RNA sequence: UAGCGGCGAGCGAACGGGGAGCAGCCCAGAGCCUGAAUCAGUGUGUGUGUUAGUGGAAGCGUCUGGAAAGGCGCGCGAUACAGGGUGACAGCCCCGUACACAAAAAUGCACAUGCUGUGAGCUCGAUGAGUAGGGCGGGACACGUGGUAUCCUGUCUGAAUAUGGGGGGACCAUCCUCCAAGGCUAAAUACUCCUGACUGACCGAUAGUGAACCAGUACCGUGAGGGAAAGGCGAAAAGAACCCCGGCGAGGGGAGUGAAAAAGAACCUGAAACCGUGUACGUACAAGCAGUGGGAGCACGCUUAGGCGUGUGACUGCGUACCUUUUGUAUAAUGGGUCAGCGACUUAUAUUCUGUAGCAAGGUUAACCGAAUAGGGGAGCCGAAGGGAAACCGAGUCUUAACU
């Protein structure tokens, strides 16, 4: 009862290379050396996915920081003035409003000032 | 219980065990999967690598070279092959007590009761090769996928019974579970039920 | 029931495969670890076989010594003489009552349950508490 | 259309061990 | 073809009432005097295994 | 199992039991009747079988289609719906098929009976010497001389002659049972190069035999020997007239052939690796498993109202391949040029658990017979009672004088 193995290969492989393009040279082309890949791949993708809450955790706290900077306060200051002013904790993303409005942001500056005064 | 009859529809109540069995899937669920095994031809093709015509010429003469580190081209793993765990006759018959054999054919009996596709029937032997007869047969009384299942002995019904695949020779004494579950009517006459009671149970 | 059988709540369990599949657990060399006569092949590890030392059977000194007298002295219990039917009961009457075989020569009739039947121990060896049910009960002893 | 080919299985060697 | 028994090691081991095996014991041949007589009476009786050998002697008996 | 056994590994019966299948006879000698059975070989025939083969059934309409054997509609044959083939999947199209027939001859098998040779059937005799034992040495017996019979016999002897002899596992006795050293014999059973017929949870072209194809070939080796590759256009060759480029080229393009020529002979379907061409987008001051998260710009689908999706990814935050073997590997430790195909925990039996089913103080048949999976067949095997080394006793039993 010889089982040839199904076209089951080929169409398993399939799945990785068009999952796979977009790879400059044989990274892409290559059934080993794309599946060594596609591995790495993921694992990145898996690995990142927790960094993207680390690198926007940087981001948002350096554009608060420059905001504040400008206005009064510093990043340290400011932000226990969220905390000590309560039920506006505002987020660290939506802490953020200034981009198209400096005044909305700088509102919660000057309340804040005050908080912590 | 209720096998029906000929010109009426009754019960016979010839046995109570046997058409009040009740009703497991798992016993039933071996037998018939013996009768399917046990009807296998267990000689199977294939040969091993010492049933290889090949030689054990060695395609290196050891390190030195490093085309290869097998010694043999009598390996399974060669264009010519051999396969490791080649195929040959081997056994497929299981045991299956005599009282699961009879066990199943009960229940299975003391199934079809309950479905109610059992139909008792009587002469429906025929005269003549010409199964135009054992047409209509079938056909008067709405029946189609039948086993026409017998202990008695009418040659010229065996014989008609060969042409139609929706029907094949079927036996009182020749009984089995796979031919009553497919070939869904299920066909006796007053005899045949008497001494399927003393064959079975 | 060509399509309604099946086993009951997962009664034929499915084998391994193993040789096979790495995120399975049952990958290369899966079930007998990495190495030694442990893996490998050759028979596997002989029986008897217990290290590079001897057997502790071997450390042991022995003592058997069959009678084969003992082989053909049987076992028979006191109710199983219910089983053949008649009063007049015998050794090569409980042939065919398949429990003495042909090469059986002796026996003894062990006590387990009440008899019933009225009975004969000739030909049979007996205890003194299967005797003295068919002396509770109907029966009779003189061998 | 004929073909003909084989297989080499000869020496390379020809160097000499390093520091017995 | 049919498993066999190690038929030497069938015969340190005895069946009983349970799946254990009885043996006789070590240090009884020879030199017996300087081995004590108190020494010998703890050892001459037969006495069941001790488990954790169970499946070396079934092994070497797969017919009990 | 018993037993043998550097009592290691292992080897491993018989007795007995159930079956399959069953026939007994001569010579070592005188008769008595004197081919008389009986075989054998020669006949000659009768029957049956095989080696040739023959006949052998019943459908049309219509729709899609290159083509119908498909669909749909209406019928019909069946001891035949086994299979194959015929332009796609056909019981009724064809070859077959069951069934029914058919042999000039030549032979297989039974039986008919002649001859030929064989020797029987009754009486009474016979009962196999350089042998059996035995000493010596080996071998075969499950059995390695071991307490080791017995059988075979190379060596050296050497017995009796049925008021006698052999054997019953050291050996004697007793008792039981049988007569060697002369010889033949069917069947049951094993096996398969080869022949036929059929069948397969066997294969389908790197498989299967090595081998579907001019294969044990081509090749390789002094030889013995070793030992490949290479299957398929299409329904049908209708295998492409003719024209054109070119070297009365090859090859290609047209033109027709065809339902299809991305069906054109390297020809089925033709993937993948690999290698091009086009289009869109990106990229020539920027270092590193080349991807990933974020993310600008651009082309597309407009996102067809909407700030979106698809493709791409500048820049920027991250981020040292996989496997293995290890205490530990990004390792300058192993392996892997890549891709396709192939390639490695199975199978057979016994056995033990676990689960689950069946039957439950009983369970269950093996081989086999068999209308061969049914049914028949409990021989037997295992449990239900153990303890002891056994003898033996038994819900107890060893231990021991002993109940503690």
């Amino acid at each position: 009862a010889r089982v040839k193995r199904g076209v089951i290969a080929r169409a398993r492989h399939k799945k990785i290379l068009k999952q796979a393009k977009g790879y400059y040279g044989a990274r892409s082309r290559v059934y080993r050396v794309a599946f060594q890949a596609v591995i790495k791949a993921g694992q990145y993708a898996y690995r990142d996915r927790r960094q993207r809450k680390r690198q926007f955790r940087q981001l948002w706290i350096a554009r608060i920081n420059a905001a504040a900077r400008q206005n009064g306060i510093s990043y340290s200051k400011f932000i226990n003035g969220l905390k000590k002013a309560s039920v506006e904790i505002d987020r660290k993303i939506l802490a953020d409003i200034a981009v198209f409005d400096k005044v909305a942001f700088t509102a919660l500056v000057e309340k804040a000032k005050a908080a912590l005064a | 219980m209720e096998l029906v009859l000929k010109d009426a529809q009754s019960a016979l109540t010839v046995s109570e065990t046997t058409f009040g069995r009740d009703f497991n899937e798992a016993l039933v669920h071996q037998v018939v999967v013996a009768y399917a095994a046990g009807a296998r031809q267990g000689t199977r093709a294939q040969k091993t690598r010492a049933e290889v015509t090949g030689s054990g010429k060695k395609p290196w003469r050891q390190k030195g070279t490093g085309r290869a580190r097998s010694g043999s081209i009598k390996s399974p793993i060669w264009r010519s092959g051999g396969v490791t765990f080649a195929a040959r006759p081997q056994d497929h018959s299981q045991k299956v007590n005599k009282k699961m054999y009879r066990g199943a054919l009960k229940s299975i009996l003391s199934e079809l009761v309950r479905q109610d596709r059992l139909i008792v029937v009587e002469k429906f032997s025929v005269e003549a090769p010409k199964t135009k007869l054992l047409a209509q047969k079938l056909k008067d009384m709405a029946l189609e996928d039948v086993l026409i299942i017998t202990g008695e002995l009418d040659e010229n019904l065996f014989l008609a019974a060969r042409n139609l695949h929706k029907v094949d020779v079927r036996d009182a004494t020749g009984i089995d579970p796979v031919s009553l579950i497919a070939f869904d009517k299920v066909v006796m006459t007053a005899d045949a039920v008497k001494q399927v009671e003393e064959m079975l149970a | 029931r060509l399509n309604t059988l099946s086993p009951a709540e997962g009664s034929k369990k499915a084998g391994k495969r193993l040789g096979r599949g790495i995120g399975s657990g049952l990958g290369k060399t899966g079930g007998r670890g990495h190495k030694g006569q442990k893996s490998r092949s050759g028979g596997g590890v002989r029986r008897g076989f217990e290290g590079g030392q001897m057997p502790l059977y071997r450390r042991l000194p022995k003592f058997g010594f069959t009678s084969r007298k003992a082989a053909i002295t049987a076992e028979i219990r006191l109710s199983d003489l219910a089983k053949v039917e008649g009063g007049v009961v015998d050794l090569n009457t409980l042939k065919a009552a398949n429990i003495i075989g042909i090469q059986i020569e002796f026996a003894k009739v062990i006590l387990a349950g009440e008899v019933t039947t009225p009975v004969t121990v000739r030909g049979l060896r007996v205890t003194k508490g299967a005797r003295a049910a068919i002396e509770a009960a109907g029966g009779k002893i003189e061998e | 259309a004929a073909a003909a080919a084989a297989a080499a299985a000869a020496a390379a060697a020809a160097a000499a061990a390093a520091a017995a | 073809p049919k498993i066999k028994t190690v038929r030497g090691a069938a015969k340190r081991f005895k069946k009983t009432g349970k799946g254990g095996f009885k043996h006789k014991h070590a240090n009884l041949r020879h030199i017996l005097t300087k081995k004590a007589t108190k020494r010998k009476r703890h050892l001459r009786p037969k006495a069941m295994v001790s488990k954790g050998d169970l499946g070396l002697v079934i092994a070497c008996l797969p017919y009990a």
